[PDB]
């Protein structure tokens, strides 16, 4: 009665059986941008169907010694899709995300993952030298993956820093193997300016950690994947201008 | 078309295979036109 | 009326947790045994995000306890009313140094035992009580006069010590005496944007970014917010090695997006940057699972 | 009135597995299971269900359809599938 | 496999919109699906010499 | 209330000619001179794209008129009432052929002078009246009987003059003698669309389109609507030379978006493809400029 | 004060000051689909201030031995502006047009010039050849030509058998270089069904005639440029479905 779920966003309609509890990050649920704070005086755009869609990203593979996941957005969403080419095409940008991912094991298996938001996902230099002209760096497809999305190095601090174990403090939902094989999370827009850019400023990450580690014993199913189905809400767009892909 | 969200993922001591039905019919608002002949006889012989 | 579509949602597009005010400590009434099944506290779902709300009452035979413990000094008002120091500048006015000004960009993620307070919120909003704590570097007070002028950002930024930025017209400037208590300002929130980022996923600028070395990473510019002067007031350097503390305060703070604390060890100012070969683990090693010291 | 579908309409497929997509388990994932044309007066899977047999005997149709999938695996082992459809123009896609 | 048919509308899976349709049902009936003649036998009344 | 910006526009989505029953000819009042500047309706502007209403009233000296002149037969309604010929089959049932069948697909494009009537108008929407007149070759009615079956886009076309078609226990079918007068049936709108359409500025189909010889181009299937087969009643061939015209009405028409008329001379059925070696000119050439005949 | 003009849609805003009286294709405005005659089931996006833009086309050069030129629409909107990758995303369309046609001339200079769109404007292949399998046919770049626009053949008969002086039945606007240097037309929606694809089925053309020939004294701007200026009202999409060039 409470185990079912129905999300269904544009043209789209997710459901999910066995996980249950969505999670609203802050309280607070995606609205526009009220009249009394916008500051782009032209008229925004509100597609609401063909962008507000349930876009799947990549199926990552779990292993019994992975390490980790990570995406930012909407930095995923900027080569595909109508919101690809409605991103590329304004310079100002608004939305509110509604994070769903999945991962399906048997009743036979054992695992728990960490599925988080972080606001300003910033990554970190990875190297002992302070020289600040020679200072180790992330490279761009290291910070921005892509649709794809990297791996983590050292999960334990994040690979910025800041523990996982008070990493709590964030919206997240847990997926464990013996009650629920997916999670999902509804997240408005955080940002300290109304709008932003879109293939600049990424709002927020994503991180899939494996807390517990995939174990099951030999002779069942050994590849087991992970998908994120993500979707914008209440999106905006303003300034437009010609194409820029990064 | 349909495809493989995640896997299908079975424990031990299970075939690892299965199979699913794929039942299909009309919604509500199903409306329909002129009449045709069929094109699934084409008798032949004359049935004695 | 011509489509129902459009109006349908438009009418339904209007605004979609009323807390209380806490002044004391959170008190208890009593509870006694209850023996009865489909209703328990204790087995929840912490996988579903939720905290549980074991509550005390619900779990054992409390008493009654009607608390006065005050909260007043743990909110954020109060937690970052203390000041602390900033950066130190180095006014080597001497014969060699023929330069006789020291130039400062503001930046408080220099020290630690600041930053750390501020990196557990992500936008932050406040205004500044800054305070110029003035001495040699010997600790010693001497009879001089010092200006500690406000250079903006796009501002000319001194050239000398005889330099006409210091004629002041529009610059803010503090002339202040050495042998005078700390000179203190008061600053508000000047940023170009609604509220301070210490965190950018991104980038200030469009275009290619490389992967090589990422040196414009994570630096918005709405926190930087330019740079602080300080000369001795004097056409000809007069022998001190002058070395200035600079503290701040936080006040009319309201802070955003709480973010865990950092407990690997700072290596660089502008970047988060840890070492990979030292993990600092945040617990103490024990000796095994079962022998809690 | 659902009918089932003789989606699995292939040579080396005779009796009665015609009506019977099989599923198993994917080592590499992104996997294609199995995907029909939805036109029921074309040929194809549709000549075994009712819907497309009794729309052979009007010319034109129109209006909503639908089509459930039952799963036939054991109670233990469990996935999760996903079911596109795509309108008409470019042919059946090529990644998920 | 209760043997009944699913009743997910279209307005419960999709963002549907307002339709109010027209389309006459009224060739779809059994009384006009019969109405139309067709052959049934054919006799051969082979009247000659033999 | 949330947002001014989606209300507003939505309460202004309302809708954005009030023509009269004119049952006669337009009659005229007097009128006399008028000699005053600032108000002329002769010279108008054309450019525009506006018709100039230069009434007789305002122009010359006119008269009172009080018209009589009915206007019922210019209507398009009486405009395409008369019916006209279609097409012709050639039933050629004799020792040679041996098919004892002949289908022919229904285009109305095959014969010119009902083709150029429906080219005024791009959409048109109406009922049909079909008559099948049936004679022999040499104009000759004989003691025989015919079978006029309509065969629907996916039907199983006849193959031959025993064909399990002829059954025809779903398809509508004519049965009618050859010393008859002729059949005749009403047709409705039978359209996928919800208007005919002589013209289609792109493809049936999706994906690439060659450049060397496009012939799937300006063809919509919309109005492309299946065969009509025709045989005699027999298992056995009588040897005649058939032929039958068919002919069509058209009845409560409505049209849309009125179209030039084609003068240039038909070459294709459903192609509009002229010559470039011989524009047929529409004006008849004269003499000079100055030379009305 | 009526030979200003200022039509402004979307954040684009043009203005003709010579040119007078825009003319409305048929006396209906374009308005949106109505909900008793739509068919696609699931809900239309209504961008309204993306696509609602004025995009302009290429100039084309007029010479005193000039032809013609026209276009197809939405065709030469399908790989520029988010209007392109809005079609190239949808299977289904409606739009309502406002042409805008400008061609700057000297009040020294004469000639005039046919303005029309033309609905489901075909062309006809020129050749005197009746083989039904032999017959002469127009390629796909000379029926769709795109952003650029192809030219006439011979106009007197439009490349289509129909004569260019019964072409005023359309609806029409003359540029005539004494009075006007620009046109303009506000054209609905025409199409036999309440959407379409915008890829395949084009709605309509525009034809741009030198009926007059462009005569000068020597001595003067020799080279007489024709722009197009187009803009969408009252966009529709629907169906969403994977990009699709042609
Ligand atoms: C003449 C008065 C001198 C004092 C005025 C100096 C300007 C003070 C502006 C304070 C701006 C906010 C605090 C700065 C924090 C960090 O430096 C930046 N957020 C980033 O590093
Ligand atoms: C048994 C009755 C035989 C008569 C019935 C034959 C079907 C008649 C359907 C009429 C369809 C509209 C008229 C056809 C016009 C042209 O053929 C097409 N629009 C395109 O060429």
């Amino acid at each position: 009665s409470d185990r079912v779920a129905q999300l269904t966003v544009g043209n789209s309609s997710i459901t999910t059986q066995e996980a249950a509890n969505i999670v609203l990050a802050y309280g607070e649920w995606p609205e526009y941008c009220p009249d009394t704070d916008a500051t782009a005086v032209d008229k925004p755009t509100r597609p609401d169907v063909s962008v507000n869609r349930f876009y799947t990203l990549d199926s990552k593979m779990w292993q019994e010694n992975s390490t980790g996941w990570y995406w930012k957005f909407p930095d995923v969403l900027n080569k595909t899709g109508v919101f690809g080419q409605n991103a590329q095409f304004h310079y100002l940008y608004r939305s509110g995300f509604c994070l769903h991912v999945q991962c399906n094991a048997s009743k036979f298996h054992q695992g728990a993952l960490l599925v988080a938001v972080i606001p300003e996902f910033v990554l970190a230099g990875r190297g002992s030298n302070t020289k600040p002209n020679e200072a180790p760096h992330p490279g761009f497809n290291t910070t921005f993956p892509g649709t794809a999305g990297a791996s983590f190095n050292d999960p334990y601090v994040l690979d910025s820093g800041v523990p996982l174990s008070q990493s709590l403090i964030y919206p997240h939902q847990w997926i464990n193997l013996r009650t629920n094989n997916c999670a999902t999370i509804i997240v408005p827009y955080i940002n300290a300016v109304p709008f932003d850019s879109a293939i600049n400023h990424s709002n927020f990450g994503l991180i899939v950690v494996p807390v517990s580690p995939l174990k099951y014993s030999s002779g069942a199913t050994t590849a087991i994947p992970i998908t994120v189905t993500i979707a914008p809400l209440n999106s905006e767009f303003g300034g437009l201008r010609q194409a820029v892909s990064q | 078309t349909l495809w493989y969200q995640t896997n299908y993922v079975v424990p031990p001591e299970t075939p690892g295979e299965a199979y699913i039905i794929a039942m299909g019919a009309a919604q509500d608002n199903f409306t329909l036109k002129i009449c045709k002949d069929t094109d699934e006889v084409t008798q032949q012989a004359v049935l004695q | 009326d011509p489509v129902e579509d459009i109006i349908h949602d438009a009418l339904s597009s209007t605004v979609r947790t009323s807390g209380q005010d806490v002044n004391t400590a959170a008190g208890t009434a009593p509870s006694s045994h209850r023996l009865e099944t489909g209703r328990v506290p204790a087995l929840q779902a912490a996988e579903t995000g939720a905290t549980s709300n074991a509550t005390d009452e619900n779990m054992i035979e409390t008493r009654c306890v009607m608390n006065r413990n005050g909260v007043l000094e743990a909110t954020i008002s109060h937690f970052f009313s203390r000041s602390g120091l900033v950066g130190v500048v180095n006014l080597t006015d001497g014969g060699t140094d023929t330069t006789g000004y020291a130039v400062w960009d503001i930046d408080i993620m220099g020290f630690v035992q600041l930053r750390r307070k501020c990196e557990m919120f992500t936008y932050m909003r406040f205004n500044a009580e800054f305070t110029f704590v003035t001495t040699t570097e010997n600790g010693e007070a001497r009879p001089f006069m010092l200006q500690y002028m406000y250079v903006p950002p796009g501002a000319p930024k001194p050239t000398g010590r005889d330099a006409f930025q210091w004629q002041t017209a529009t610059n803010p400037s503090v002339f202040v005496k050495l042998t005078d208590p700390p000179a203190q300002v008061s600053v508000p929130f000047m940023s170009p944007a609604s509220a301070y980022q210490w965190f950018y996923d991104g980038y200030p600028t469009f275009g290619q970014h490389p992967e090589t070395s990422n040196t414009t990473y994570g630096q918005c510019p709405n926190n930087m917010m330019g740079t602080f002067a300080v000369r001795v007031v004097s056409r000809v350097a007069s022998q001190l090695k002058l070395q200035t503390r600079v503290y701040m305060k936080l006040k009319h703070v309201r802070a955003w997006i709480p973010r865990p604390i950092r407990s690997q060890p700072y290596l660089l100012k502008n970047f988060p940057n840890y070492d990979s070969s030292k993990i600092t683990y945040s617990a103490r090693d024990r000796a095994s699972i079962k022998q809690a010291n | 009135v659902e009918t089932i579908l003789e989606v699995n309409n292939t040579t080396d497929a005779t009796g009665l597995n015609r009506l019977l997509i099989p599923v198993s388990a994917q080592n590499k994932a992104d996997e294609l299971c199995a995907a029909f044309m939805v036109d029921p007066g074309r040929i194809g899977p549709w000549q075994s269900t009712l819907v497309g047999q009794i729309c052979r005997y009007y010319t034109q149709w129109s209006g909503s359809l639908k089509v459930t999938f039952m799963f036939t695996g054991s109670f233990m082992a469990t996935g999760k599938m996903l079911i596109a459809y795509s309108p008409p123009g470019s042919a059946q896609p090529a990644n998920r």
